[PDB]
């Protein structure tokens, strides 16, 4: 919170002044994420909001439905920010049968590198093998659930199925962190500004 | 510098070409690619300070260019392009008559 | 502006609806901005930002840094494809002339040493805006195995 | 006030006939790369009506395309279906006649044309007087020596040019057989000043008085 | 009579320049690779190597540099745009050196899109006639941009329309069932591995030979490489020493893929660019086939829409607040004039010759056939102040 | 002591214009209440508990 006592019109370069003083210092904080969150608050004004509320289908769907809405919008005149609320991302749990693991002799962390590994390798890339452009496209890497459920190793390893080793838990939203809600029912609001 | 690279003794240390071919370094694939008179070769852009006093820079840069080619080594072909110098001349030239 | 952003290699629809979309998404947001052309190829992301007409000059590079923040932040959630924004501001306004120096039979590689050395000489002159070399080579090593 | 407009020109086009082959596929279509254009949700080309027009035929391609795509089905045997596309009208389009075998002369510019005289190059024309080059001063007595140093052009441009006191010209046309493009070796017609400028050679005029200050850093 | 005259009065924003340089580009058909660009490239250099008016002529293999403010430039487009500079000794068109160029090009090959340009005088404006057509699916904007430049096509005045990323590229796709894999003792991770040793081998660290660094890379070994033929029934090895047929490989076969979209917006795009024959200029084409392709366009679904890319929209963008500025200072100079004078009758009795001037400045650009220019708009403002004076 | 409260992460995953991030963990019948995890027979790599 700066004095209010300066002139409107500098407060950006106070605003990079600071971006500047932690820039240079970011190179001593540990491994941990760091991010400036806002530099100013462009949250200032907001036309009207808009609820969309559903029961009995993917939350997913219901923020593509949202994205289409914000895409369709931009046909308006004039537009400012455009922000959604209460997003869910879903995760994918990998639980693993700790005693048959140790059983089998290996760990789950070698399982993690070969998915490293596996996942590390872009399924496609430009070959130009004759004079037209040609490239090549393969279906290989992780994309869903059963992408990954069959995964082999090797012979030493005893290349067995995920299912075989460890529970793959369907994906699933996490607990909540923000949660949006009208006339008391669940739904997604959409904030617009002029 | 890594041809004669060896291993350790359960990894049959040996050299890199016995195990694979280090082949030459050469250009990629082209990306993009500048040519004078249907002859390939290599221009150079050069831009006026802002606020330099134009028709002068230009004088200075070809008399150094003299210089230079007094010292340009053997298989040197210069080729200046876009003398604008010349261009803004005559307009100027045109103008006031 | 010139915004350039590279891939090691992906399916270009993929590609595109996952940084191109994603940057230009973010980046409309900005206030002031009227054209947001689009480029895709194979590997590379390709954006061109066009203001509207009718603001004043001079407050330019503001806006340009406004674009550098909006996307700083944001950079943090891009896959490990490299990204870097090529110019703020578009530098290739003024250019005298230009010289070619042609040569065969000799190193393309001693062809850019001379180049240099002749910047070197050069930087002596009275007054230098930029200099910048075209077409240079970058020689690989490929290393095939049997 | 009302001008007219030139007449209407067909767009330029080399297309060729059907012609069913067993080339490894039976009736086999073959046609080269470029000749191929995505319609709805499936590949296509473009077939040419008798009466000077163009429609669209779908097609169903199976075989590999190296260089040349493979089709089988949706043919019309001995029907003239375009092998340059890219840029016409889909609905229709007024053909240019493609019936030469090659209606462009490029099947004959690359090796001559006929209009004119012949560009430059260095090598066939006097370059202009320039101050003295530092020459190349790789002299050292004696052989081998790299390709790139001797410019010999039709045996009328042996290096002969002496690496001495004042880069004057001599009479060395030795001229040995092993070229292999990397190094030109001679065992007879050598000497201390035998060595010659390595790119500068055709760029350079016989007897040329060069200077002995080089250029390093 | 002469307010009436003023319809068929043609515009243009701007005339060309008329530097003695010229410059013309090339695009060809389908994305290949550079090398054929510079056989193109290669070729009209032999054609076109000793004649009059032509000297410092130099190429351009997938970018153009810039040598003002004046043009744009197309950045990476290699596999489908080209350069090439000329300088004239007194006049590009002295000899018409473009069409004769027009001509060189006609008689060279097919489906090789090219256009001569002279530098252009004002704000870059790209090719003067364009058109953009939207559409959130890709062979609906295709089949829609196939199907409106079919109508456009209607007047002759025009050379040629050329569409744009309307072509596919022949794409490989390929996949493994993996049960195979490790029936024969492969696992994902060295399918990978080996996918990437047949593409791009992996990467290793650079090298500082001198101020320059160089990154080597690794990769198998090219006698399995280079050519989709040879890729045909390939003997793959294992890691385990042992090696078999691609036979365990499946549904490998060819797609379709345009390598190139536009999403301006957002949204897929496509932009159709046309030449010009005749005279005539942009505008006046424009507002002639204005009726028939606006009926075009309503006959279509509403998510989709056309736009014009031509120079009217930046013709309107400068004029903008012109119209919305100009009669403020009408009004400041009619009171300025009141302040000499005393009585509205003589205001109106002056004002009345500001307006009949208009006779003049048609009456002397009717029978030249001298487009509006833009220049004109502007001093006509300075001619009205001198009458009222 | 990881995969027990937070198992190790993983790469992500590109299912949609989203990134989903998938996360590694141990069995969960032995985490989830304090209760539970009193008197834990807590296994160990050599196969022993
Ligand atoms: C730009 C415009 C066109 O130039 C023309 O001259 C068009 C006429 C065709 C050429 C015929 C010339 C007529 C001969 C005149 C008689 C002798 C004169 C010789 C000169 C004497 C000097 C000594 C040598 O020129 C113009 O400025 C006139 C254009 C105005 C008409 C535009 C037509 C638009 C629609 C008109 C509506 C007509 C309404 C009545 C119903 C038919
Ligand atoms: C529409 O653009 C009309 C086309 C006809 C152009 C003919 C040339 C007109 C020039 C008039 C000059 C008259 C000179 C008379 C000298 C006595």
């Amino acid at each position: 919170y700066l004095k209010d006592t300066t002139k409107a019109g500098d407060i950006p370069d106070i605003w990079y002044q600071v971006r500047k003083k932690i820039s240079d210092i970011q190179g001593e904080f540990p491994q941990g994420i760091q991010g400036p969150g806002f530099n100013d608050e462009f949250g200032d004004v907001f036309g009207s909001v808009y609820a969309f509320t559903a029961d009995g289908l993917d939350f997913r769907q219901l923020r593509d439905y949202v994205e289409k809405v914000r895409l369709d919008i931009r046909s308006v005149k004039d537009l400012g920010k455009v922000q959604m609320i209460g997003a869910q991302n879903e995760v994918i749990y990998l639980n693993f049968s700790t005693r048959k693991l140790a059983a089998l002799g290996l760990d789950q962390r070698q399982v993690v590198q070969s998915l490293q590994a596996q996942n590390a390798v872009t399924p496609s890339g430009v070959v130009e093998a004759g004079p037209e452009r040609i490239s090549v496209r393969t279906s290989g890497n992780f994309r869903s659930e059963k992408d990954l459920q069959a995964v082999n190793l090797r012979v030493n390893d005893r290349f067995y199925r995920l299912s075989d080793l460890a529970s793959i838990s369907r994906d699933f939203v996490d607990p909540p962190t923000s949660l949006f809600r009208y006339k008391g029912e669940p739904a997604i609001g959409l904030a617009v500004a002029m | 510098d890594l041809q004669a690279v060896n291993l350790r003794v359960n990894d049959r240390f040996y050299r890199l070409s016995d195990l694979a071919s280090i082949s030459r370094d050469f250009v990629d694939p082209p990306t993009s690619l500048f040519r004078y008179k249907g002859e390939p070769a290599i221009g150079l852009a050069v831009a006026m300070k802002e606020g330099g006093n134009i028709l002068e820079f230009g004088e200075a840069l070809n008399a150094r260019m003299q210089e230079i080619t007094g010292e340009l080594p053997v298989g040197v072909g210069v080729h200046q392009v876009s003398n604008q110098a010349q261009v803004v001349k005559k307009a100027v030239g045109g103008f006031t008559r | 502006m010139v915004i350039q952003t590279r891939w090691p290699g992906a399916t270009v629809d993929d590609t595109l609806e996952q940084v191109t979309d994603r940057i230009e998404k973010k980046l409309e947001e900005l206030d002031s901005l009227d054209y947001v052309k689009s480029y895709t190829r194979p590997g590379e992301s390709t954006v061109f930002v066009y203001l509207k007409d009718t603001t004043k000059a001079g407050d330019i590079p503001d806006i340009w840094y406004q674009v550098r923040k909006k996307i700083s932040d944001i950079q943090g959630e891009f896959p490990q494809g490299i990204q870097g924004p090529g110019f703020n501001d578009e530098f290739g306004d003024v250019f005298g002339s230009v010289y070619a120096f042609t040569a065969d039979g000799l190193d393309f590689r001693q062809l850019r040493d001379y180049v240099e050395k002749v910047r070197l000489d050069i930087r002596s002159v009275k007054d230098l805006g930029k200099v910048q070399m075209i077409g240079a080579q970058n020689e690989v090593i490929y290393l095939n195995f049997s | 006030c009302g001008a007219e407009p030139p007449a209407e020109e067909h767009v330029r086009v080399l297309a060729q006939t059907v012609k069913m082959a067993e080339f490894a596929a039976e009736h086999s279509v073959v046609l080269p790369w470029s000749a191929l254009s995505k319609v709805g949700e499936q590949p296509a080309v473009w077939l040419l009506d008798q009466q000077g027009k163009a429609r669209l035929q779908p097609v169903r391609v199976a075989r590999y395309a190296s260089e040349k795509v493979v089709i089988d089905g949706g043919l019309e045997a001995g029907q003239t279906v375009v092998t340059v596309g890219g840029q016409l009208l889909h609905p229709g389009q007024v053909v240019e006649v493609a019936q030469p075998p090659q209606p462009t002369q490029s099947t004959a510019s690359r090796d001559a044309v006929g209009g004119g005289q012949p560009g430059n190059s260095r090598g066939g024309d006097e370059p202009p007087p320039a101050p003295p080059r530092p020459v190349l001063t790789v002299t050292v007595k004696t052989s081998v020596l790299p390709a790139s140093v001797l410019l010999e052009r039709d045996g009328k441009t042996q290096v002969w040019v002496v690496d001495g006191k004042q880069s004057s010209v001599a009479l060395r046309e030795v001229q040995v057989l092993s070229r292999d493009e990397r190094q030109v070796v001679i065992g007879q017609g050598l000497a201390d000043g035998d060595r010659v400028v390595r790119a500068g050679v055709n760029s350079l005029k016989p007897g040329q008085k060069i200077k002995l200050d080089e250029d390093a850093r | 009579v002469s307010l009436f005259l003023m319809k068929f009065v043609q515009h243009q924003f701007f005339p060309s320049s008329d530097r003695p340089e010229l410059l013309v580009d090339l695009n060809l058909p389908q994305n290949s690779s550079i090398h054929e660009t510079r056989a193109v490239m290669d070729r009209l250099e032999a054609t076109l190597k000793d004649d009059e008016d032509i000297d410092h002529w130099s190429a351009y293999v997938g970018e153009g540099a810039i040598r003002f403010y004046l043009p744009l430039d197309q950045q990476l487009q290699n596999n489908f745009y080209g350069q090439l500079v000329i300088v004239t000794k007194d006049l590009e068109a002295r000899e018409r050196v473009a069409a004769r160029l027009r001509d060189r090009l006609r008689k060279d090959y097919v489906g090789i899109s090219t256009y001569v340009q002279p530098l252009e005088m004002g704000p870059p404006v790209g090719r003067p006639i364009q058109y953009r057509v939207s559409g959130p699916q890709i062979d609906k904007v295709r089949e829609y941009a196939m199907g409106l430049a079919g109508v456009l096509d209607g007047n002759p005045n025009i050379g040629d329309i050329v569409y744009d990323w309307n072509e596919p590229g022949k794409m490989l796709k390929i996949d493994i069932a993996q049960d195979k894999a490790r029936q024969l003792g492969l696992s994902s991770e060295d399918v990978a591995q080996i996918m990437n040793s047949v593409v791009t081998g992996s990467a290793v660290t650079q090298v500082r030979d001198d101020i320059y660094l160089v990154n080597v890379i690794g990769r198998a070994e090219d006698s399995e490489r280079g050519s989709l033929e040879t890729l045909e029934s390939l003997q793959i090895v294992t890691p385990s020493g042992t090696s078999i047929p691609l036979k365990a490989f499946a549904k490998v076969s060819y797609e379709l893929e345009q390598p190139l979209v536009w999403r301006r917006d957002r949204k897929p795009t496509i932009t159709v660019k046309a030449s010009l024959r005749g005279e005539i200029q942009p505008t006046d084409l424009v507002a002639r086939l204005a009726p028939e392709v606006k009926r075009f366009a309503d006959g279509l679904p509403a998510n989709y829409r056309i736009e014009v890319g031509g120079t009217v929209e930046e013709s309107g963008k400068a004029e903008g607040p012109i119209a919305k500025v100009v009669p403020l200072m009408l009004f400041l100079m009619a009171t300025f004039l009141m302040i000499q004078l005393q009585s509205v009758q003589k205001l109106f009795l002056v004002a009345s010759v500001a307006p009949l001037g208009l006779i003049g400045v048609v009456a002397a650009l009717l029978p030249t056939g001298t487009p509006m220019g833009f220049v004109a708009i502007l001093g006509i403002l300075a001619l009205i102040g001198i009458i009222i004076r």
